[PDB]
């Protein structure tokens, strides 16, 4: 089924593989695991990781770590993984002055009743939040939140009950694709028959790992002997341009893979993914996306309101913000790189564009 | 293991001898008599006709909070009886209050109807 099998790796182009679905139980089982990677499952094509499921538990067993309750709905029923957790750094019940007094108190009703939500008997009706595990070849959920449907009367399961087909036959049900599929299809894929496109396509394939392995820093060297970029660099491209030496070929070939290597790790300092801290070395790179300490430091500058100005300023400049970072920090930051962050920040929503060139945080 | 699901049913199925004895099935329905000394029960429900029963056993669980004419919820399987028909053994039951049959009734026959739209 060509339509059901859809893009590889199953991208979130279809909003549904970020937020918890709602299916009936008894479709939870029929649906396949990917065989592309495992921890997700598949429904209609729309890819599916975590998953939301209402209805009442019939059975226990308890251990040290974890619970696990038997959970059925009409449909079909299930075992789910309710993982525990303990009160370490108790808090401690005294006569504390008025706020210190009101806080703990009030701290201790939301515990008090957070237990009452959080524990559980058979026969009673529980909501679970979390995602598709399998063990001992049974399929099974693994929670994230767990809580006790507090509800009097089956209202609120009629109004489940009644529902479920209607985001099924609105939402699930629909398994087309509308993406445009914009494939680049192996078109000098072998060989790139030219030393600046096969530095692009390297850099592309060596960010790509980088991010994969989560790698902060890396001597190049340590990259250059990665094996998948190497096979990707050795292509018969490069040994044709480094032919010139043919009574050195192996040695040629070579060392114009070690400089198409710093090359990428240049175009990526061009791109301001990766850069070359103050440490003296001539090859270590450090690469701003896992560049956490960065992050954090020009989001205090501004996080912060901008502390040099005494006016009340909203945010700060993208000169300013350069400038007062090269002040505060090292000359030598590149805009590629603080490009880079400031694009990742908003990312994180931990800075906003109010403008184009001023932001805040 | 895991038992078979509380599938929904109502007393006209039981009634109809739709539901086959001896299989599990879920249903709500109006409390009529119970039996103190040998832990049974019936409650009932008519077609627009005279009510028809539904027998029951109270097996680990406690018939409380709500009473005759008012409102339960139970599940379990049915099993035959020459003298008796047949009667329910219990596996999970609680009294609810405030209902709506009606909407329950159509709720399960979408359900249904739903079912039957599955290809």
């Amino acid at each position: 089924r060509c339509e059901e099998e859809t893009p590889s790796l199953l991208w979130g182009l279809d909003p549904v593989f970020l937020a918890f679905a709602k299916l009936y139980i008894r479709d939870i089982l029929d649906m396949k695991e990917s065989r592309q990677v495992p921890g997700v499952f598949l429904y209609n094509g729309h890819p599916i990781k975590q998953v939301d499921v209402l209805g009442t538990v019939i059975g226990v067993r308890e251990r040290d770590a974890f619970y696990s309750y038997g959970v059925d709905d009409s449909t079909g029923v299930i075992n789910c993984i309710c993982w525990k957790k303990l009160n370490t750094e108790s808090v401690s019940a005294a006569p504390s002055a008025a706020r210190e007094l009101s806080l703990t108190s009030q701290l201790k009703k939301l515990q008090e009743t957070i237990e009452q939500k959080t524990k559980i008997e058979i026969g009673d009706t529980i909501r679970v939040r979390g995602s598709i595990r399998t063990y001992r070849e049974e399929r099974e959920i693994h929670a994230t939140t767990y809580y006790k449907v507090d509800d009097p009367v089956w209202n609120i399961q009629i109004a489940r009950m009644l529902e479920l087909p209607t985001i099924y036959r609105k939402v699930y049900d629909q398994p087309f694709h509308s993406s445009a599929l914009e494939k680049e299809e192996a078109l000098s894929n072998p060989g790139a028959l030219d030393l600046p496109s096969l530095t692009s396509l390297l850099s592309e394939k060596a960010k790509e790992f980088l991010m994969e392995n989560r790698v902060q820093s890396f001597y190049q060297q340590e990259l250059e002997m990665v094996e998948s970029l190497l096979s990707l660099a050795n292509q018969p491209v490069i040994h044709s341009a480094s032919s010139d030496q043919v009574n050195f070929k192996k040695d040629t070939t070579s060392k114009a893979i070690h400089s198409i290597f710093k090359n990428a790790i240049q175009l990526l300092q061009e791109k301001g993914l990766v850069f070359q801290k103050d440490d003296g070395f001539d090859n270590l790179y450090y690469v701003t996306r896992e560049d956490k300490d960065l992050h954090r430091k020009i989001h205090r500058i501004i996080q912060q309101d901008c502390q040099k100005p005494n006016h009340m300023e909203k945010g700060c400049h993208f000169l300013h913000i350069l400038a007062c970072a090269r002040l505060s920090i090292r000359p030598g930051l590149s805009e590629a790189v603080l490009q880079q962050v400031l694009e990742l920040l908003e990312d994180q929503s931990d800075i906003v564009s109010t403008m184009e060139h001023y932001y805040t945080a | 293991m895991l038992p078979k699901p509380g599938t929904y049913y109502l007393p006209w199925e039981v009634s109809a001898g739709q539901v086959p004895d001896g299989s599990t099935l879920r249903t709500f329905g109006r409390l009529c008599l119970y039996d103190m000394i040998q832990s049974r029960v019936t409650l009932m429900a008519q077609h627009g006709s005279d009510q028809h029963q539904v027998l029951v056993c109270t097996k680990l669980v406690e018939p409380f909070h709500a009473q005759v004419g008012s409102l339960y919820i139970v599940l379990g399987e049915l099993q035959h009886q020459q003298d008796r028909g047949s009667v329910v053994k219990a596996r999970v039951l609680t009294c609810v209050e405030g209902m709506n049959l009606p909407l329950l009734e159509q709720a399960i026959r979408e359900q249904r109807l739903y079912k039957q739209e599955r290809g």
